[PDB]
């Protein structure tokens, strides 16, 4: 697969992650690594070298936000009232 | 599988400690998910709790108590130390505790009567008389560990024998680490209160598929009838007068479905059913100037479920007998013991500050004593000290109307019942015991002294109701018989699968009559055993039989007589025609209707309410218990070390052999 | 607990997972040999269980001693059927040797007969160990151990070691069986099936864990040494292989 | 050779996801291709992730499981119907077959499933069938892993004999019924016939 189709891949493929899709960015930074940071055999690598730099800080941005919501919910679940219960998808049975 | 037969032993006759919930609190017991495992340690003296509380090598124990040690102070010492106790099993005692045992509170149904700081302030939290004087409050404490009851003695012998085989400590040393243990499963799906639980079960029932309901309203039906039939599709006229006779129908205990309720429940509605069939046999009963309604409220322990419901439907115009129509109210409390043939007449003192109501109550007590003077075995007394009213169903009607009412009971001060709302409140409490050389068919028809006492109580009550309806000519004809009383006592208290309870029910309902006695707990299963048995027993004792085919009995609309509005019909089984299986079924033209008993806090859906008995029950799944052996942590660490050692050794030897597969193998 | 479960699983499926992971999983041809061997073992077990079903429903279940003798005879005929279908799978590997290799192949050997013997024995071992230990491993997840009715507490660990011994014995039996079948030394053909009879007959002494598990590993060490010398190695082959 | 192993690792990892669901959850006791997959990637994920959390009794909220289904179904939609890696293309066909397998084991009645499969094979994508067939052996009866793993091996021999038949009969093969004929028999050949002969050996602690 040529560099033109790879550039047409990894710009729309990055552009999809702005619709709340961090797993797209995860398989992005997991997939173009040994083909963008191992072999220096491309003049058309500088877009692909930059996009995974633009995608690495984008994904781990969500890893802060998601676990900082998960912990702040699981700790402050019973201390909140029914507000901590209307937005609960599953509810554990015996524990409050 | 055949290996878990070598590991576990089930326990088959158990009764758990089930969590219930209030608006502001919860009561009961709960395990974790997947049980609580602990080493068995029996307790046969109060010195043995050194081994559990302080001197235990194997900390999360599981104590086994005789039920005569199941005290309040012992429960305080166990609830104050819960990191070392996960479980409890309680074995029943046949020489019942002569100190008495009542797990209910010191003053039942306190915040739901009439007496408040606005109405009856000197009588309010029963400051004058503590009614349940022995009550230690133990059945209203929350607990963090399972408490099961061992109904059998042989299971107790099995568990104690395994304790003697394994868990002993010799010569002041450690127990040998293959030890016996026991596991108790009761994971209640509910939490802090009924507001939380009802909301949390309302969201799961609405906003999602697979409704995960966790709580359940305690609900049942109020069985009620009339002496003379009424329309049931409208109401009565504003000048009609009925005389309500009333009696609770249920009980409970500390444990889940063991609700024997002999002195507190069974004797009272047995003598009222006898009063009903005595009054029905009057020769002038069609032309009475008033009417008589019998009612058997259910839910009365849990803060007057059926009584408050009957009042609320009676004032919201949804009941054919309105609250204008109630002339007099004769409640029937506990009447089984009667320590010196005395029968006390409890009235309300606060509503007698109105003068005309006071004169009506004085006329009521004069009527009671006039109708009771004809019986030489009942001595009617009234309390000298002007003291309040016992916890009964008149304390819901008096929240609305100030009807002229009286509560008959056998106690002036505290309860004579040593086992109020207890497991011990069985047939042996009221001296109901049959001789041992008789067939269990003649045990149905054998007459006890308790039956002959309750027959005299029912004779007094029936003649009282006959005079209250203005009967005034045939008073000696009204008399109950000990035969129906002893058949009802044997039916409820000893064996429910009678030859007489079978011949009064429909064909569909014979699954309700089990082997033992009926337990009297208001369950969520909305008609109960006891509700049907009382309904069809009242339907026999008041109704008559008619010639109708069964298809006519399903719908009597085609018959010019036999109205559908006034009466109600049932195709019941017959008696057994001998030498074959030939029931001879027939219709009954009775009036034993049912009414809904579910508190108006669950109809107005205001689940944090302070006057309508917000009691619910947790839902669960697979209450079970089992015993087994446990192994040391030394053996678990050794078996995991041997697993890792064999795995690492096999990988190293295979990787060494495969890498030298050239040299080691030649052709 | 889970500690006993993962301990006893690694005792049973320690060597078998080692051989399957290192040896067979790299070579994509051998997995078909593995599944075919396990298939013929299943057909063997079915054919024996038919006979035992026949005898248990003909003799009408009354006397328990005669049912025990029928259980012994059913285990014996199951052993005989395993050692018949091992010969059957040998003949199928010989038929699929020529019909695929050297007639549809240029090079005459993508796999020799020795590696086919090895993988066939490992296949019998894996499927027999799976049917022997997995139902016992499902009970190791419990909180309680064997011994309430006067049994031994060491039931799980001893069954794990028995399963591992049966796996290694089937692996060595397949190799020595096929090398006996080639050279037509029919006496060794009888010694493999006789040792199979002895290793499945000493499990009748089985609650006597002292001298009913040590002789099984004695037969396993003997069978491992004779399968090693039979495969081609020797003491001189070991003492000159440490370069 | 290599290609039969390319037909094992799909149909094996499909079964390990099904069997570990049956033995743990205990609840199952641009035209048409877009619409039938949106209600399969977003609705069956919302059920399967919803039910697997009810087992372990943890509390996940709507700001996460709505995000997690959106990060699974939409990436699964853009992987198949657009360009993605082959590994992630392969890993998604395993998951959608198991989700379509688990809806059949709950909804279909007692032993009608032994009729549907048979009729289909007689009258004759392939993953769903195998998955459903097993999971029926992974729940029925007592807890016995002998029937589940006998029907595991009995499918792969029907799979291998298909490609042995395809290497001589080149044109076309139904592939299903050889795995089904050995699969339908070897359920009813060990559930009631070998399960007695094992449990008596397991009683006296015997070995063969
Ligand atoms: C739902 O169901 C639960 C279960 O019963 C109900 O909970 C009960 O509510 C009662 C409300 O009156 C509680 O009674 C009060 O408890 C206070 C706490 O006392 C503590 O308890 C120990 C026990 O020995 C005492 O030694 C200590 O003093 C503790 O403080 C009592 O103080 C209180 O007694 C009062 O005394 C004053 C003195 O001036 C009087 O003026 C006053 O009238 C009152 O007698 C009273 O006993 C009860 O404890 C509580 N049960 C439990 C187990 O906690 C809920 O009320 C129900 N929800 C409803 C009805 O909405
Ligand atoms: C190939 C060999 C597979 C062996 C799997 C052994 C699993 C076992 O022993 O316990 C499963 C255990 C217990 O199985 P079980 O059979 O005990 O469960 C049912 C029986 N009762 C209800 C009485 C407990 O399963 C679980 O706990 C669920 C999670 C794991 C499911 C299986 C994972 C492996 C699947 C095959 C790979
Ligand atoms: C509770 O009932 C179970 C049956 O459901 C009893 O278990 C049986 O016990 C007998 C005698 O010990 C054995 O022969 C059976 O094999 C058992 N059946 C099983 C385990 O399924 C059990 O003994 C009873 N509990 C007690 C304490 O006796
Ligand atoms: C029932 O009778 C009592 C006793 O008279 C009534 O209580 C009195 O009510 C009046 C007016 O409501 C007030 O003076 C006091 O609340 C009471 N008087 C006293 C204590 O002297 C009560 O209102 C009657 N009705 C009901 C529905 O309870
Ligand atoms: C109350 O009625 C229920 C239902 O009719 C009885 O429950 C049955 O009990 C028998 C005896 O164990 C069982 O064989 C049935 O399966 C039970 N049926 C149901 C639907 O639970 C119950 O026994 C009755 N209570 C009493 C005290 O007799
Ligand atoms: C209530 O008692 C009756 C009479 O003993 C039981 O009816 C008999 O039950 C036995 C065994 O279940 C049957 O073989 C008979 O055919 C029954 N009918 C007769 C003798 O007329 C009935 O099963 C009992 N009910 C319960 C719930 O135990
Ligand atoms: C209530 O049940 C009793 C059961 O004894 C019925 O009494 C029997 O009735 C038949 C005919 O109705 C008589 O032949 C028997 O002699 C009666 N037995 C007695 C009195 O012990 C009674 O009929 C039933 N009542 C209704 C209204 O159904
Ligand atoms: C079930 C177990 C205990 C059976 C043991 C049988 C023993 C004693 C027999 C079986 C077959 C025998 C081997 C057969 C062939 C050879 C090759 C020969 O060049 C040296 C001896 C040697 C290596 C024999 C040694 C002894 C031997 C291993
Ligand atoms: C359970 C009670 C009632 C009966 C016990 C019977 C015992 C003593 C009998 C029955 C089965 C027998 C075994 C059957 C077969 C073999 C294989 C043979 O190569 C050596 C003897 C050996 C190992 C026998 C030893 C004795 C044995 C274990
Ligand atoms: C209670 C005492 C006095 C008598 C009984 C002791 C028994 C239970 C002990 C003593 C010797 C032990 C064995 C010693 C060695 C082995 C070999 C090992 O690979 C598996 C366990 C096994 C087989 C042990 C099992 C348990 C065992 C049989
Ligand atoms: C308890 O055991 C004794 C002794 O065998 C037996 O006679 C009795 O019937 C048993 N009772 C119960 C309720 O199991
Ligand atoms: C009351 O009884 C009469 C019969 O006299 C009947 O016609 C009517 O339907 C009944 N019900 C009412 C008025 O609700
Ligand atoms: C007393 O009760 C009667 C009837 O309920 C009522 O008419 C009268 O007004 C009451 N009197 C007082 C002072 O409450
Ligand atoms: C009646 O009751 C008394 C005490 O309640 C008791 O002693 C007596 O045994 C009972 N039975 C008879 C027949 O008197
Ligand atoms: C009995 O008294 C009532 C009271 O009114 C009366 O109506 C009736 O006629 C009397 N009985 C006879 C037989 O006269
Ligand atoms: C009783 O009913 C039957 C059937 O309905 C009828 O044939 C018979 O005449 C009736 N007898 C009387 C006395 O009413």
């Amino acid at each position: 697969v040529s560099n033109e189709e790879k550039l047409n891949l990894c710009r729309k493929y990055y552009l999809g992650g702005f619709a709340f899709l961090p797993f797209l960015w995860l398989v992005n930074i997991f997939w173009f690594f040994r083909e963008a940071f191992l072999v220096p055999a491309y003049t058309e690598q500088s877009q692909i070298k930059g996009y995974v730099w633009r995608s690495a800080v984008g994904f781990l941005f969500w890893v802060i936000v998601l676990t900082s919501w998960i912990t702040i919910f699981q700790i402050y679940r019973p201390r909140w009232g029914a507000l901590g219960d209307y937005l609960s998808f599953t509810i554990p049975l015996g524990t409050p | 599988n055949s290996v878990e037969r070598k590991i576990y032993i089930p326990l088959n006759k158990t009764a758990p400690c089930v969590r219930l919930l209030n608006a502001t609190h919860q009561i009961g017991c709960q395990s974790s998910i997947s049980g609580d495992t602990g080493v068995i340690h029996v307790v046969e003296k109060e010195e043995d709790l050194q081994w559990v509380l302080t001197d235990g090598p194997n900390p999360p124990y599981m104590v086994l108590l005789e039920s005569k040690h199941f005290t309040r102070d012992l429960m305080e010492k166990l609830k104050g130390r819960t990191s070392r106790i996960a479980g409890l099993a309680v074995s029943l005692t046949k020489p019942s505790p002569a100190s008495g045992f009542s797990p209910s509170v010191q003053c039942p149904n306190d915040g739901f009567g009439v007496y408040s700081n606005s109405y009856g302030p000197e009588f309010a939290h029963c400051r004058e008389i503590q009614w349940n004087s022995l009550g230690n409050g133990l059945a209203y404490e929350d607990f963090s560990f399972p408490i099961f009851l061992l109904e059998d003695e042989n299971e107790t012998k099995v568990i104690k024998q395994c304790y003697q085989d394994h868990n002993l400590s010799q010569n002041g040393s450690a127990p040998t680490f293959p030890l016996c243990a026991m596991q108790l499963f009761s994971h209640m799906h509910a939490v802090i209160s009924t507001a939380t639980c009802m909301r949390r079960s309302s969201i799961q029932s609405t906003f999602s598929i697979n409704p995960e309901i966790v709580c359940d309203p305690l609900s049942d039906y109020n069985v009620w009838s009339m002496l003379k039939p009424i329309n049931t599709t409208g109401t009565l006229k504003p000048d009609d007068r009925v005389v309500v006779a009333a009696t609770r129908l249920d009980s409970r205990s500390f444990f889940w479905n063991v609700a024997p309720g002999a002195e507190s429940a069974v004797a009272s509605f047995v003598t009222q059913l006898a009063a009903a069939e005595a009054l029905q046999k009057a020769p002038d009963v069609t032309t009475l100037p008033r009417n008589v309604m019998f009612v058997f409220f259910q839910g009365e322990t849990f803060d007057y479920i059926g009584s408050s419901r009957m009042v609320y439907d009676m004032e919201k115009g949804k009941f054919p007998v309105q609250l204008e129509n109630v002339d007099s109210f004769v409640e029937l409390g506990q009447v089984a013991l009667r320590t010196s043939l005395e029968l006390w007449m409890h009235t309300d003192p606060v509503s007698q500050k109105n003068e005309s109501v006071r004169n009506q109550v004085e006329d009521l007590l004069a009527t009671l004593e006039k109708s009771g003077a004809g019986v030489p075995a009942v001595i009617l007394r009234r309390p000298n000290q002007s003291q309040p009213l016992p916890p009964s169903s008149l304390q819901r009607f008096l929240r609305a109307r100030n009807i002229s009412g009286v509560v008959l009971a056998d106690h002036s001060g505290a309860f004579h019942n040593k086992y109020y709302q207890s497991i011990y409140d069985t047939a042996e409490n009221i001296n109901v015991s049959y001789p041992e050389w008789l067939s269990p068919e003649e045990d149905l028809n054998f007459v006890t002294d308790t039956a002959k006492a309750l027959a005299d109580v029912a004779t007094v009550l029936g003649r009282a109701l006959y005079e209250l309806a203005g009967g005034t000519n045939f008073s000696d004809t009204v008399q109950a018989d000990p035969q129906t009383v002893t058949r009802l006592l044997y039916g409820f208290l000893i064996k429910a699968n009678n030859s007489w309870f079978q011949s009064i029910l429909r064909q569909d309902l014979r699954s309700y009559l089990g082997d033992g006695p009926l337990q009297h707990y208001i369950a969520v299963s909305s008609p109960t055993n006891t509700t049907y048995v009382v309904q069809y027993a009242l339907a026999n004792l008041t109704g008559t039989v008619v010639n109708l085919t069964r298809e006519q009995c399903q719908d009597p609309s085609k018959v010019p007589s036999e109205n559908k509005d006034l009466y109600e019909y049932s195709w019941v089984q017959g008696p057994l025609h001998s030498n074959e299986t030939d029931r001879l079924p027939r219709c009954v033209r009775s009036t034993a209707r049912l009414a809904r008993a579910l508190s108006p806090a669950f109809e107005l859906s205001q689940w944090s309410s302070t006057e309508y008995s917000t009691w619910t029950e947790s839902r669960w799944k697979d209450i079970r218990a089992r015993i087994f052996l446990i192994a040391s942590k030394e053996l678990e660490l050794i078996t995991l070390t041997v697993g890792f050692g064999i795995l690492i050794f096999s990988l190293i030897v295979t990787y060494c052999i495969n890498a030298k597969a050239d040299v080691l193998f030649i052709a | 607990g889970a500690a006993v479960f993962f301990g006893c699983t690694f005792v049973a499926f320690g060597p078998a997972f080692a051989l399957f992971l290192i040896t067979v999983a790299g070579d994509p041809l051998r997995v078909i040999i593995l599944v075919a061997g396990a298939f013929f073992w299943l057909v063997s077990l079915l054919l024996a269980s038919v006979v035992w079903f026949i005898l248990v429903h003909v003799t009408d279940r009354s006397d328990a001693r005669l049912q025990y003798g029928l259980l012994i005879f059913g285990a014996a005929v199951s052993v005989l059927l395993q050692e018949v279908f091992r010969f059957a799978y040998y003949k199928l590997l010989k038929k699929a040797d020529e019909g695929l290799a050297s007639l549809s192949e240029d090079g005459r050997s993508p796999i020799s007969i020795r590696q086919m013997a090895y993988v066939s024995g490992l296949s019998f071992g894996i499927i027999s160990g799976v049917f022997s230990v997995i139902n016992i491993l499902a009970d190791a997840l419990g909180p309680g151990v064997v011994g309430i009715h006067g049994d031994s507490p060491y039931y799980f660990l001893t069954s794990a070691f028995l399963t591992a011994a049966i796996i290694l014995l089937h692996t060595f039996w397949g190799v020595v069986f096929f090398d006996a079948c080639e050279r037509r030394r029919y006496w060794a053909l009888g010694l493999v099936v006789g040792s199979h009879l002895l290793t499945s007959g000493l499990t009748f002494l089985n609650p006597w864990y002292e001298a009913s598990l040590l002789p099984i590993y004695a037969v396993t060490v003997s069978m491992g040494l004779w399968a090693f010398i039979t495969a081609g190695g020797s003491l001189r082959s070991i003492q000159r292989s440490l370069l | 050779a290599k290609h039969v192993i390319m037909l094992f690792v799909p149909v094996t990892l499909c079964m390990i996801v099904v069997v570990a669901t049956i033995k743990s959850v205990r609840f199952y006791t641009h035209g048409w291709l877009i619409m039938s997959s949106l209600m399969l990637l977003f609705l069956f994920t919302y059920i399967y992730l919803g039910e697997v959390l009810k087992t372990y009794n943890v509390a996940m909220d709507y700001p996460t499981l709505l995000l997690t289904v959106w990060n699974f179904g939409a990436v699964g939609m853009v992987c198949i119907h657009w360009k993605g890696p082959l590994v992630l293309q392969q890993a998604y066909l395993i998951m959608i077959s198991a989700l379509m397998a688990l809806v059949f084991i709950k909804y279909l009645p007692e032993w009608s499933a032994w009729v549907i499969l048979g009729a289909i094979s007689v009258y004759d994508g392939d993953f769903i069938f195998y998955s459903v067939l097993v999971g029926k052996a992974a729940a029925t009866g007592s807890g016995d892993w002998n029937t589940t793993l006998a029907c595991f091996v009995a499918i792969l021999i029907g799979l291998c004999l298909t490609l042995l038949l395809l290497a001589v009969f080149k044109k076309a093969l139904p592939a299903l019924p050889i795995s089904i004929t050995f699969g339908l028999i070897f359920y009813f050949s060990t559930d009631n016939l070998v399960r007695p002969f094992m449990d008596t050996l397991a009683s006296h602690q015997l070995y063969i």
